[PDB]
């Protein structure tokens, strides 16, 4: 006997109907950080109308923090926060400008959330990312040079002063930052490991992101022993506007 | 509309070309002059496919016409034309098609340098999407180049470039055994297994069993540490995860490059020079 | 409102997007006068 | 210029971590972690220890034998002689039994030894599939791993195992050999009238395609902020960073639509898993249900036609 | 008969951009069909075929 | 039912109309696709001529 | 038949978008058509008219 | 909205729809007057 | 059972509304393209004329 | 309780969600009973 | 030969769950065996049973 | 306080730049469409 | 028949800019209106006029 | 007249390098050109064929 219909045709179809109930599944889950949307449609309605798209968002799943930190909830209700940035134009979709200095607004690849007011812990509960001077078991890896002692340019190839210690990540040991004493202000500055180049040779760290007169206000740390969550972005963030904002060449365009 | 949290980095400039000419987004794309030159290229690109199935190989009236999406195929021209144009019904509509595929790719690219601008990230991506680009052009243009003949590029056609990919295999009796090949495939697997491995832990500790806090660092080492002893760390694993992608992609352009370029034999024979050794 | 507008707000741009699409229609229905009389294909 | 962050410049060291403690009825670790300065390089220095109770020892044991089982009939096939071992090496193999066998134990001289390797590596991987279960629990993680790792192992049962015993052969398993299995791969596509033409053959490919794709996106999506600590993702997850924020935005603005940082892991778990899902779907179907995949393409209307340009008599019709 | 009050429902300004973008791709749809069938008006040589006269 | 209005308390009515109409244009491209695939087909049945025949 | 406040949707519809999208629109729709009349008999190109270049050559 | 939005809504909301069927029967009735499938 | 409306006192009467309609519209597309690959066909069956053949 | 629906709001929508599925039920019998007359399966 | 204390089977498993679960069990197991029946002797859908209607046109 | 940022006389300004520009480009383009048919007539 | 105002276009489009972008848009339609004209009767480049260089040798 | 006010609003040194960068690649192109056609004067064997000569 003969028939159309086979076995192997039943199974893909059926496989199209997991699939797609398998993609909605994952937009929902795509939904819990950024919505409901800003727009101008919720601000004309008073708010009535909230932008979600298709699927709408998942109820609230919770993470329980270690040491009794508290509860975070996804998604969640933030609240609004002034952006430091006049708009270009008044046609929608077009880009803003930030007020005042550039790399003091806040705005654009300056700008960052504020995260928690506390630090990242180490599983047994201690400040996670500390200077050397206090995990004192910390060593550098024979073979390597001793970033301490080394002096760090900017983008110019002008010094902006000397590393006066090593942060580390206490639980997977590895550099998350170097600290600067900056010789204008005699500050010491945390300057993330990712913005940074070594020169081994000529003992020399090198940041291209911002010029040396820069680190004269890069954020500053509340506790010179630990560094917060909310501290980590502010200062990460700050390097970055210089990647748009610390020369004119940087805005573009090239032609 | 925009994230919740978005507003407050759409900022003006960054731009390689255009500056504020196109310097704006249309809902949630971000435009620019590489969106404008890149958009053109695909809506032409797409509505040259569409003429090409709505004449077939042979004209709309013939048998071979079909609008069935398995069976749609828009074919290179033949092997005579070599480094020519074809005419448009002989395969110069597969020609155009390609430069069109090739300028919405790169104009893709360059966006995405644009974007990682503004936002003042390393420029990662747009590095490792230049590697498919440059398997494309591989296939596209730098095999066929070498080859003396546009013609050798594969169909566009959802099932008809699986007949080319068998049929080009196959010239060399048993594919499998190119080496390059044999590495670029270890590559895909090596990929798909770290990918899962990674996707599996952080889901595992962000979503820990009930009535447990969220997961830690030191877990997450620990845990392969316990099963492999050995961890490769959170950073690392993304570096990893990019070297392997990028590999097969290179590995995979290397290996159709060599298959007729550099090598016309079966490849099973290639083999023998290790066979041949005065060492066995 | 949902949309903001105002109920005469949406009244006035009613009156200009139902004589719109009136006007469109009318030049669909041309077209396909002229197409019926060029080539009936029914 | 800028620092990629591919390669560490200058490493650190501090005294190596023994691991999380485990819940009671664990036994102990064994090894002395030791430092690799070339690891180090790339990723983490350290080197052990390693969890081994019964589960892990059973498996490794099962394991050993089975591994020993191969390389010892590979060596004999070429008379013991190691250096044609070497010689011939990508080319020796441990082979199925005959087909006159059938799914009965095969005398030890021809093809008992393939049973044997076969029946005692697939003890091997399910004991390992128990280890991966037992060191998320032991550790209070979720199931994530041993649940994708099943969906491989399912696969490879179906390779080896299913499908042979379904179509009443050992004859019809795989080889233990690297040339010898890529025969079987080529052949099992000709046998069956194209692997091409295979449905879930195309999603699988769709999928490890997909797989790379996402972990190239991923991974230097991740790199590109780790000027923000975007690797360390626990704590984007819980509390989100400039690192999640600019990594949702890259691509929001490039492609339209974005994903978080919890849910990327989502996207990529999947796609890896269907990977080998749809495999074990589509051989489980090839011989069972479908004899020539290109005629079942033909009969459901999927397979291009093309201008006749060559043509041969059939002799057998003539 | 309180039809205009849709505009205080839909959006105008995405509801006008939808029906843009439609019809558009529409249009473009309908002749590509149209040409794919024997009312393809391009290729039918009428009222003469021009490669005939070269 | 007489409170069936009630259901626009339910379901958003903003919502459910874009989904009326998203999902009615999308079944009449489909039907339409699905009838002339079969032998319905009122644009190649040579009807009320063939238009190809008078080249 | 234009309605008087038919000007009012440049109120609604940004000028610089709306510009960009009819240049890009009409040069994508300039090419396709050039290229479906060229794969057609009324090809001006290829129909040795006046006279075939190939032949005199 | 409102129970009194509900009831406004809901009526407008019928009447258009069975407007739509209206045409739908019309479409369906020329096309089983011009070509009938069963 | 008289208190089986308490159904809607566990499960959220909006999302099982969406969900039923959205699995009625799957089912029912799925049976008819079932009916479709069988005898039972009612599109290709020319009947009760065969169009094509007119022509 | 759980939902968030009271004791009555939950035996209102009951009611409505019966007579509904009641309703729809209806139009399945009169379409497979017409189904049935021009085309019996069994 | 029923247990008096049953009901307390939820204090123990979430009553919700396990509806919502055996809900979508049964849904897949209908398609399931529907497809199976399909594919055997006793097809009912392909089987020109009570007429083979596509012999009538 | 338009979406656009336009003013009424503005919008109006821009319109009647942007009418007569489009007819002028239609106008070519008819120009175009009779030399083509007086060249090739299509139907 | 142009506009007295249609200098106040660049008031809208940045006038650098736009002479980027024709430029770059005029090279690639010369590239392609060379290579569409090549594919046809009216190719230069391979009608052996005024002779045929390959039959030379 | 006022041609010169170019390099008030172009950069001089990008425009001169964007210049070099497409003509070194236009050449390329055009040689590939002209080598695949009749006027190919490689392998034309003009003024002798080297091979054929042993
Ligand atoms: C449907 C999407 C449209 C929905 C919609 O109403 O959009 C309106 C929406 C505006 O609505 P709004 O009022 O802002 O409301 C906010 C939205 O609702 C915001 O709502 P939202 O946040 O829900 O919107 C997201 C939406 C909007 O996003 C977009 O606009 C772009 C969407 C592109 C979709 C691409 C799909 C590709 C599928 C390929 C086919 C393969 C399928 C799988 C096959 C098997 C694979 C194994 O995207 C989607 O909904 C679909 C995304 C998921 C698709 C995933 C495909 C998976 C394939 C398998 C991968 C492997 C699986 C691993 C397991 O967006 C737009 O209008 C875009 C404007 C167009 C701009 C074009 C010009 C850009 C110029 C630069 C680029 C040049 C090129
Ligand atoms: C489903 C659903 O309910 O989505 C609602 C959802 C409502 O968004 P919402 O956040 O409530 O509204 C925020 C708006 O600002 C709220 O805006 P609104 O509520 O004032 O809506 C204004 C507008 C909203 O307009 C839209 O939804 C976007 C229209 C897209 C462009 C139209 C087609 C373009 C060419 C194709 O509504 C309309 O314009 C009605 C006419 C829409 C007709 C669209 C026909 C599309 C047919 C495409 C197939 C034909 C192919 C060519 C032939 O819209 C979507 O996000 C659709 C997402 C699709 C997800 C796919 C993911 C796969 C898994
Ligand atoms: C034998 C087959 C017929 C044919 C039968 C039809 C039929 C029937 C119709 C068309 C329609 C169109 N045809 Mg046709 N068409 C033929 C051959 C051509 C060819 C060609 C190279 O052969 C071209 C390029 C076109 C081009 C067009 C477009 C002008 C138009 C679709 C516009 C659209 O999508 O609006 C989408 C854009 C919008 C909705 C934007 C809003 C409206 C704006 C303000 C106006 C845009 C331009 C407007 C349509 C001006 C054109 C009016 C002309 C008098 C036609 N046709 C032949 C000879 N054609 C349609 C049409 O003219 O509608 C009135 C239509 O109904
Ligand atoms: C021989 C094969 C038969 C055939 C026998 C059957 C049988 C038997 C049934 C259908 C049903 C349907 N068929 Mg059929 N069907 C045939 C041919 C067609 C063709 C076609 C192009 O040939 C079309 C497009 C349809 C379309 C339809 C829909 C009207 C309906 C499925 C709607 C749904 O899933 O609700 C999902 C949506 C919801 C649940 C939303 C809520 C419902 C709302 C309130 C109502 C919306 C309007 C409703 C669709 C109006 C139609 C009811 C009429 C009594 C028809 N059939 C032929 C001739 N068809 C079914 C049906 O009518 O259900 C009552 C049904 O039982
Ligand atoms: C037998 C077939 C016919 C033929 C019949 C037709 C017909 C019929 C028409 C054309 C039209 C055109 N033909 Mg033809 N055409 C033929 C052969 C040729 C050949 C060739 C190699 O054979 C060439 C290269 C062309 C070229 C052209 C273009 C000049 C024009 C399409 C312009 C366009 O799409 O702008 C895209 C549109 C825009 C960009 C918007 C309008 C632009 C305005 C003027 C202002 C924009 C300026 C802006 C600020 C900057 C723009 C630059 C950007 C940076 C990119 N034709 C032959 C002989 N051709 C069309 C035409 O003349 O339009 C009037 C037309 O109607
Ligand atoms: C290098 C490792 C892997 C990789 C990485 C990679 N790909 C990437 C990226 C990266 C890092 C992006 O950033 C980019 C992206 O934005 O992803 C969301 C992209 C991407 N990789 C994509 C696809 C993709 N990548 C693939 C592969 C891979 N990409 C690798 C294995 C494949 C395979 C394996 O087949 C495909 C199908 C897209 C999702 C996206 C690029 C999107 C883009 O360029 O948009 C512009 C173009 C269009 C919108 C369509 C253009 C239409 C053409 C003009 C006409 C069509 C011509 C085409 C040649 C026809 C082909 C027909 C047949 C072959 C079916
Ligand atoms: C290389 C071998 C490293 C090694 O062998 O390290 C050993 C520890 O092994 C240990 O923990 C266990 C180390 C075993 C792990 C070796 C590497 C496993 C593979 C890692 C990669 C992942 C596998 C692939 C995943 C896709 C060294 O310690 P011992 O042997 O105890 O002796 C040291 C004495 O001085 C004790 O006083
Ligand atoms: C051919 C037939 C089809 C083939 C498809 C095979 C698919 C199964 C094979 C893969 C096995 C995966 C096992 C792990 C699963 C898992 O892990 O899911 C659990 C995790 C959640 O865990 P957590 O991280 O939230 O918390 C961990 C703390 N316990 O993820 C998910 O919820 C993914 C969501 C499931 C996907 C939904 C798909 C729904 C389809 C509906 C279709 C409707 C159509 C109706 C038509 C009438
Ligand atoms: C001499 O060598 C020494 C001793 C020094 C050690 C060296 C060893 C070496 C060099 C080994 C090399 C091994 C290589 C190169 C192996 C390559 C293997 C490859 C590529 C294998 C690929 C695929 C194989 C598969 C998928 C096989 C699957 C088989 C299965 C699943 C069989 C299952 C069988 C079962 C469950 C049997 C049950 C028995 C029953 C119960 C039925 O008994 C009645
Ligand atoms: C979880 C369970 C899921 C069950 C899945 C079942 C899905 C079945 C969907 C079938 C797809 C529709 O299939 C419909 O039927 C007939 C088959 O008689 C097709 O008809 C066509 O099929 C083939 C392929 O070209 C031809 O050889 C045949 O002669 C022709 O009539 C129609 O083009 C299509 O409209």
């Amino acid at each position: 006997i003969t028939h159309y219909i086979d076995a192997a045709q039943i199974t893909i179809w059926a496989f199209w109907l997991f699939f797609f109930g398998l993609i909605i599944y994952l937009r929902r889950e795509d939904k819990r950080e950024g919505y409901p949307l800003d727009s101008d449609r919720t601000e004309r309605s008073g708010g009535r109308v909230k932008v979600v798209g298709f699927p709408d968002l998942p109820d609230p799943k919770t993470f329980v923090l270690p040491h009794n930190g508290g509860t975070v909830v996804a998604p969640r209700v933030e609240a609004p926060v002034a952006v430091n940035a006049t708009p270009f134009s008044p046609a929608p979709g077009s880009p803003l400008v930030p007020n005042g200095d550039p790399m003091l607004s806040g705005f654009g690849p300056a700008a960052s959330p504020d995260r928690p007011k506390h630090c990242d812990l180490t599983f047994e509960g201690l400040p996670k990312i500390v200077p050397m001077r206090v995990a004192k078991e910390f060593s550098i890896a024979e073979g390597d040079p001793d970033p301490r002692g080394m002096t760090v340019v900017g983008l110019d190839g002008e010094v902006a002063g000397t590393v006066s210690d090593v942060w580390v990540d206490r639980s997977e040991p590895q550099i998350r930052y170097l600290e600067v004493e900056v010789a204008a202000n005699k500050k010491k500055v945390l300057l993330p490991i990712g913005f940074s180049r070594f020169d081994k040779k000529a003992r020399k760290v090198k940041v291209d992101a911002i010029k040396a007169a820069h680190f004269a206000n890069v954020p500053t740390l509340s506790n010179p022993d630990q560094v917060t969550l909310y501290e980590e972005d502010k200062v990460c963030a700050y390097y970055a506007g210089g990647k748009l904002y610390a020369t004119a060449e940087r805005a573009g365009p090239l032609l | 509309a925009m994230l919740s949290f978005e507003k407050k980095y759409r900022v003006r400039g960054g731009t390689l070309i255009g500056g504020d000419l196109f310097d704006f987004w249309v809902g949630p794309f971000y435009v620019g002059f590489f969106g404008v030159v890149g958009f053109c290229f695909t809506l032409l690109g797409v509505l040259l496919i569409v003429w090409g199935a709505t004449i077939g190989p042979t004209g709309p009236t013939s048998d071979l016409q079909t609008y069935n999406l398995w069976r749609i195929s828009i074919a290179p021209p033949d092997l005579s034309y070599g480094l020519r144009m074809a005419p448009l019904t002989e395969g110069g509509l597969w020609q155009i098609i390609t430069i069109c595929a090739a300028g919405a790719f790169i104009s893709w690219a360059l966006r995405e340098v644009e974007i990682c601008r503004k936002l003042g990230i390393g420029f990662h991506v747009p590095f490792a999407f230049s590697f498919a680009i440059g398997a494309y052009l591989v296939l596209v243009f730098v095999r066929p180049l070498l080859m003396g003949a546009w013609g050798h590029g594969f169909p566009y056609g959802i099932l008809s470039h699986l007949d080319w990919v068998s049929n080009v295999g196959y010239q060399f009796l048993h594919f499998h055994y190119n080496p390059a090949h044999m590495l670029a495939i270890s590559f895909f697997f090596t990929n798909c297994l770290a990918l899962s491995m990674h996707g599996s832990l952080i889901l595992s500790v962000t979503n820990p069993q009930k009535g447990e806090p969220v997961k830690t660092s030191e877990h997450e080492n620990t845990f392969f540490r316990d099963i492999v002893g050995y961890s490769i760390g959170a950073l690392a694993i993304h570096r990893l995860g990019l070297f392997l992608a990028l590999s097969a992609a290179f590995w995979s352009a290397v290996c159709i490059l060599i298959s007729g370029p550099f090598w016309t034999r079966g490849w099973p024979e290639w083999w023998n020079w290790w066979l041949e050794l005065p060492l066995w | 409102s949902l949309t903001g507008l105002t109920d005469d707000e949406a009244k006035e741009f009613h009156a200009i997007f139902m004589q719109s699409m009136y006007a469109w229609f009318g030049l669909v229905v041309i077209a396909h006068l002229l197409a019926w009389l060029y080539r009936p294909w029914l | 210029p800028e620092y990629q962050n591919i390669f560490t410049a200058v490493q650190v060291r501090a005294p190596a971590y023994p691991g999380v403690p485990l819940p009671k009825g664990n036994l102990p670790r064994i090894g002395r972690p030791i430092f690799s300065y070339w690891l180090g390089k790339i990723g983490d220095a350290q080197i052990g220890p390693i969890y081994l109770g019964l589960t892990g020892t059973l498996s490794i044991f099962f394991g050993l034998v089975a591994i020993s089982i191969i390389g010892f009939n590979m060596l004999a096939s070429v008379h013991w002689d190691v250096f044609q071992f070497l010689k011939h090496f990508f080319w020796l193999g441990l082979e199925p039994p005959p087909p006159q066998y059938g799914l009965r134990i095969p005398p030890l001289s021809e093809g008992g030894w393939w049973l044997m390797a076969g029946l005692f590596l697939t003890l091997s991987i399910l004991l390992w599939w128990v280890r991966t279960y037992k060191r998320a629990e032991a550790l209070g993680m979720s199931q994530h791993l041993s649940w994708a790792f099943a969906a491989a192992i399912f696969f490879y049962l179906v390779l080896g195992f299913i499908r042979p015993v379904m179509m009443g052969s050992w004859a019809k398993a795989v080889p233990f050999g690297i040339f010898p299995h890529l025969d079987w791969t080529a052949a099992f596509s000709i046998r069956y009238g194209n692997l091409y033409y295979n449905p879930f053959h195309m999603l699988s490919i769709a999928f490890l395609y997909g797989s790379a794709l996402l972990f190239a996106m991923h991974g230097a999506t991740i790199l590109s902020v780790s000027r923000f600590g975007g690797d360390r993702e626990i704590d984007q997850i819980t509390h989100r960073g400039t690192a999640a924020e600019r990594a949702a935005l890259f691509w929001r603005w490039t492609m339209g639509f974005n994903v978080t940082m919890e849910s990327i892991h989502r996207w990529a778990w999947w796609c890896a898993v269907l990977t080998v899902i749809t495999a074990g779907i589509g051989i489980l179907l090839s011989g069972t249900v479908v004899d020539n995949w290109y005629l079942w393409a033909v009969k459901h209307g999927m397979a291009p036609a093309y201008p006749e340009v060559v043509t041969a008599v059939n002799p057998y019709e003539t | 008969a309180n039809l205009y009050k849709i505009w205080l429902i839909l959006d105008p300004r995405r509801v006008l951009v939808s029906i843009v973008a439609f019809q558009i791709v529409l249009g473009l749809l309908i002749h590509m069909i149209v040409l794919s069938t024997d009312l393809n008006w391009l290729d039918d040589n009428i009222p003469v075929s021009y490669q005939a006269l070269g």
